[PDB]
RNA sequence: GUAGUCAUAUGCUUGUCUCAAAGAUUAAGCCAUGCAUGUCUAAGUAUAAGCAAUUUAUACAGUGAAACUGCGAAUGGCUCAUUAAAUCAGUUAUCGUUUAUUUGAUAGUUCCUUUACUACAUGGUAUAACUGUGGUAAUUCUAGAGCUAAUACAUGCUUAAAAUCUCGACCCUUUGGAAGAGAGUAUUUAUUAGAUGAUGAUUCAUAAUAACUUUUCGAAUCGCAUGGCCUUGUGCUGGCGAUGGUUCAUUCAAAUUUCUGCCCUAUCAACUUUCGAUGGUAGGAUAGUGGCCUACCAUGGUUUCAACGGGUAACGGGAAUAAGGGUUCGAUUCCGGAGAGGGAGCCUGAGAAACGGCUACCA
């Protein structure tokens, strides 16, 4: 059983191959998103807690929280479901998917690191992702820099964020986003106009 | 105004006075890109699009424009 | 049927458009507007085949899409390939300040009458329905799908109003009663203009009307087809093809080649 | 596709009748919606339940499945208050609808006199509680209390049947609303012509 | 007690007055729904001072009449307030240049007001569909005498 | 007899000119191979040079990548296979039914919490798209990581007091001053209008009217046009459209719907009634008319003018001239119902009996 273990907090994507049978034996007959005690991995995982994130069969078949059945069932999917894409409302489809209960038939189980232990994994703690998109809605902006409500626009205009980068073209540009929600005079003009 | 004439006349009348130029075979390839694109996710699509036989309208204009400045007389 | 039609066939498009039979296969289908399908003239027809200002199809596409605004219908701008210009309308060609009447022939073909900046002001409206609506208020409605607020009360349902487009003001109306002038919007007798004789209502569901005119011809048509072009003999607008009166195939010959 | 096309019938002369058209969607026929009452939550917790159905034009039509309170009007007085309906009796259409306390547009039922009692009291100075204490007025008779009299003297000869009703707490009324269509259940209070009559159906029904 | 119950389980009107009328204890209380389809038709005297509750009537209901108006002889009196009128017309035959006889049968609704009889000429109006067949209501009845077979009787009425 | 055959019959095969026909016709033999309804800015979403392609708006230029959108993708087009049925023709308004489309119109009564209404220097979210981490014989696959939008979710006091509606004294003459006169709608019934619109017509409206309705309503628009107003920041000024909503009719419709008409047949005589054969009725469905049904009963009634009924593979049929004649048309069916393996159920929606949406089932 291969593991796609993700670490929220940092954004650590790691993959572990666990051949021996005895370890994985704890994931058997456990439901989706349950609390994993990754000590059945005395190795690098000394005192860890995971969440069974999702499933994938030896045939690419994902899991469906809810469909509690240790096997594959075939259902009609409506929008709002997983393993189902739209394209013209009512795209209802008889798509087949893998149960919620984990079984030996499972090829890949994803995991979510809740509480790491004393142990240290390289792929996980070594990361520091510079999430690129800074706030863009007027309100979300101020929420990050402080600035109480009463704060005028012009404040937020120059209080935004910018990004510099070198292009594959050896170019150096400066980019920045618009702030839909910004209270301008135009928005103000229109409202009076309307009530006029 | 040849500057009016240039905006109104049809793209085909212009290549005729040898001002606009060629009329390359779009059909076939465009039909084939539909092929790929209709089967991809945005990621690549963009890339593909960066390969569909030229002749943008944006292109038609710049060429129309050049005949504009560079020409004057009578 | 599947849903709602959406096209129109060369062959099937009204003889009022004096259309090109060989033409193509289709024909610009009138857009849902002020006038009914059959009783209308989509702009594309109005400029291409009519005025002839346009020509090829794209010619229009320019005119009505160009950021200059070259077409006006009843003091308003229009940019729809097939706006249904209907009877008694006023169309202005911006770039030339042309003013036209949308009127039928005497042979029933849509004709374009040239107006002077004078008539271009007033347009003739026929009264559709008349009833009181919201919060004790009176409303009148015109064929031209005009909805009127607080209208003069001396107006019966089958009336005809003179409209001052410039001020969106009414003035001098005139109902249909024994002794007036009228234009017939559609029928085996359209394009005619005469004196109303009398209106015999039959209520069973269809009232009729009679008429006289120049050569004192006897005309017969259903009320719904009578449009009061005026009160007591004096017409209110200049008519196309001289006076609204058609000739025997015999009178046409004698007038033209004098046989 | 429970349709309602008149094709699956037999023309006047009972000869079978032809078909070339598959059932077409505009002949829609929605699943019936029997309507019960919660005047007995012995099981049924959720008092009233109404589900909205997407109708043709694009509108919604609320469908009454389960209820407990509707609105009713006293013909005579021109009063109308929302009250709690009690038990359904005599459905005319069929007696089974009564057996399942289902709500048909014209199902005769019972209501709480409370709102009407409360009102008849405030406007006439007559509670209608057991007969003896009949009236309840003011101490001084100089001011506005002079009206409860004027009205009360309007020989408020409310039928001997209307009277008994109040005191008993129960009130007779028929409905005037399609629950399966609008989701509500509104009715008029029974009187004269029909009252006397529908009651008879009830007297003889049980006896 | 008769016109009201008579089997059926109730019979009011379109204008739900009644019991409330006891409020206007002086003028005239006994109101019934009154109407006039017009179209050059008199409203039956009997229709007004009747106790009958026929929703399918053209004088006692919100039942309209529009367009098609008929005159035909009556065939049967059976059925509850519904009758069959038979029309007798000639049909032309292109080739032989002559005619043949033909008869259409019509389902007609009869408000209690006018009194039927078999074999009389009747006048029907075009009212909305009232049932599978019905689509015509009686508006004016003329009594007529035919000594026997109604079928034999064939008149280009 | 006659030959010819102006009989073919096919049977032999040759400049320049075109109004120019060719697997409906068999089986309504299907998807080889070829192939395939998506989309745009005044306009709603793009990086303070990691869509980024410039270029230096510069607090949001274009410029577009992508997505979000938001739209059509119920259109046709081939298909009688059915179908003797209104199919269809006329021939019905629909007081009996629904309605995008399109306009036209258009909307003061939402508090009044017992205005820290907070204060609208117009809210909240939520997300993509997006960077990425992936998986797998392999998906329109998909996993888990992060992002961010927003004309999308989800909202949301409309103050600056006493809101704003609705009398009007009164003068004070107009600026009217007006006192102090009084105070919104989808969804329900229930009454009253309605004497003082309308119909033949109404229980019609459009009135109200209360109630009482997990019920609405109601531009957290964007676009240029920001120069006039006063203030001097101000207050506006919104202009104008874009972007809405509202209901009505506005065509859009359909959808009924009377009223004439398929081949023969009396060797069709009789027919039709368990729930419909009828009436009539309760309801319920129906979106909404209808026995359409739930009942409930009426016995109905159809019919030699042949009705019951039978039999005709039946899919199925617009122009105009014209003494006379001349001629001719629309164009291989104007018209116009029923198929898109079988079955089922479901799908979109203004709007499908959705063919070419599903599913799931069968094959």
């Amino acid at each position: 059983m291969k593991f796609n273990i993700s670490y929220p907090l940092t954004g650590a994507q790691k993959c572990i191959e666990i051949d021996d049978d005895k370890k994985c034996n704890i994931f058997m007959d456990k439901k989706m998103g349950q609390e994993v005690e990754g000590d059945t991995l005395g190795d690098e995982f000394k005192g860890y807690v995971f969440k069974i994130a999702g499933g994938n069969d030896k045939d690419g078949f994902p899991m469906k929280q809810g469909v509690m059945v240790r096997g594959r069932v075939r259902l009609l999917l409506s929008e709002g479901h997983s393993c189902f894409t739209s394209r013209r409302s009512g795209f209802r489809k008889r798509k087949s998917v893998r149960g919620c209960i984990v079984g030996p038939d499972m090829r890949v189980l994803a995991l979510q690191i809740v509480k790491k232990g004393v142990a240290e994994i390289d792929g996980l703690t070594t990361v520091t992702l510079p999430r690129k998109l800074g706030p863009k809605r007027a309100n979300n902006i101020k929420k990050l820099f402080g600035l109480k409500k009463e704060d005028d626009p012009i404040l937020i205009k120059k209080s935004v964020i910018r990004r510099t980068f070198k292009t594959a073209k050896g170019k150096d540009r400066t980019k920045c986003p618009k702030i839909q929600r910004l209270i301008t005079p135009e928005r103000i003009l229109r409202k009076k106009v309307y009530k006029a | 105004n040849q500057q009016y004439l240039l905006k109104y006349e049809p793209n085909y009348r212009l290549r005729k006075v040898k001002i606009l130029g060629e009329k390359p075979n779009t059909r076939r390839s465009f039909k084939e890109l539909k092929r790929k694109i209709k089967r991809t996710s945005g990621k690549a699509i963009t890339k593909l699009l960066s390969e569909k036989k030229g002749d943008t309208w944006a292109s038609v204009q710049s060429k129309k424009s050049d005949h504009l400045k560079n020409f004057v007389a009578k | 049927a599947r849903g709602p039609k959406k096209h129109l066939k060369r062959i099937n498009a009204p003889k009022s458009w004096m259309l090109n039979k060989l033409g193509g296969i289709w024909a610009t289908r009138p857009s849902q507007g002020p006038h009914k399908l059959r009783e209308s003239l989509p702009l594309s027809v109005l400029l291409k085949e009519r005025l002839n200002y346009a020509l090829n199809g794209r010619d229009v596409t320019l005119i009505l899409n160009d950021k200059e605004q070259n077409v006006f219908v009843d003091g308003k701008v229009r940019r729809d390939k097939g706006y249904p210009t209907g009877l008694m309308d006023v169309v202005r060609i911006e770039k030339t300040d042309q003013s036209f009447r949308i009127l039928y022939d005497t042979k029933g073909r849509f004709v374009l009458k040239s107006l002077s900046k004078e008539e271009a002001k007033y347009k003739l409206l026929k009264v559709t329905a008349k009833a009181i609506g919201p919060n004790q208020i009176p409303y009148i409605v015109t064929h031209d799908s005009r909805t009127i607020r607080f209208p003069n009360p001396e107006i019966k349902i089958g009336d005809t109003l003179k409209y001052d487009l410039v001020n969106n003001k009414i003035e001098n109306f005139a109902h249909l009663e024994s002794g007036n002038v009228c234009y017939i919007q559609q029928g085996n007798n359209i394009g005619r203009v005469g004196i109303i004789q009398h209106i015999e209502k039959h209520q069973g569901s269809f009232d009729i009307c009679h008429v006289k005119d120049a050569k004192g011809n006897a005309f017969a048509t259903r009320l719904g087809n009578i449009f009061v072009l005026g009160q007591g003999k004096k017409s209110w607008i200049e008519l196309p093809s001289g006076d609204g009166v058609r000739e025997t195939i015999l009178e046409e010959r004698k007038r033209k080649f004098s046989y | 596709g429970i349709s309602r096309d008149s094709k699956h019938k037999r023309r006047a002369t009972g000869g079978r009748m032809p078909v070339h058209r598959k059932k077409r969607a505009f002949e829609k026929g929605r699943p019936i919606s029997m309507t019960k009452l919660t005047t007995q939550s012995t099981t049924i917790t959720e008092k009233r339940r109404i589900r909205p159905v997407r109708v043709r034009g694009g509108h919604l039509k609320f469908r009454a499945l389960r209820l407990c309170e509707g609105n009713f009007s006293w013909g005579s007085e021109n009063i109308t208050r929302k009250t709690k309906i009690l038990d359904v009796k005599y459905n005319a259409t069929n007696n089974e609808l009564v057996r399942t306390k289902t709500l048909v547009k014209n199902s005769i039922v019972e209501i709480d006199s409370t709102p009407f009692r409360e009102w008849y009291k405030l406007h006439y100075g007559i509670d209608l509680g057991l007969k003896k204490d009949r009236t309840v007025l003011g101490n001084k008779e100089k001011s506005r209390h002079v009206q409860k009299r004027v009205k009360r003297t309007k020989a408020q000869a409310l039928e001997k049947n209307i009277e008994e009703q109040f005191v008993s707490q129960r009130i007779l009324a028929c409905i005037t609303s399609r629950p399966g269509q609008s989701g509500r259940a509104d009715g008029y209070i029974l009187e004269g012509k029909e009252l006397e009559f529908y009651i008879r159906k009830l007297q003889s029904k049980k006896k | 007690m008769d016109t009201q119950i008579q089997r059926a389980y109730q019979k009011q009107d379109g204008v739900f007055l009644n019991s409330k009328k006891l409020l206007a204890k002086k003028t005239s209380a006994g109101v019934r729904y009154y109407k006039n389809i017009g179209l050059g038709f008199k409203t039956p005297k009997e229709a007004i001072e009747g106790t009958y509750v026929d929703k399918k009537c053209p004088f006692t209901s919100n039942l309209s009449i529009r367009g098609k108006i008929i005159k035909g002889l009556v065939i049967s009196t059976k059925m509850n307030r519904t009758v069959i009128i038979r029309r007798d017309y000639l049909h032309y035959v292109r080739k032989y240049n002559r005619y043949e006889k033909r008869h259409r049968n019509i389902p007609v609704h009869i408000s209690p007001c006018f009194s039927v009889k078999e074999g009389d000429i009747l006048v029907a109006g075009q009212c909305r569909p009232i049932s599978k067949t019905v689509r015509f209501n009686a508006l004016q009845v003329v009594p007529n005498e035919i000594i026997g077979s109604v079928r034999k009787q064939f008149l280009l009425f």
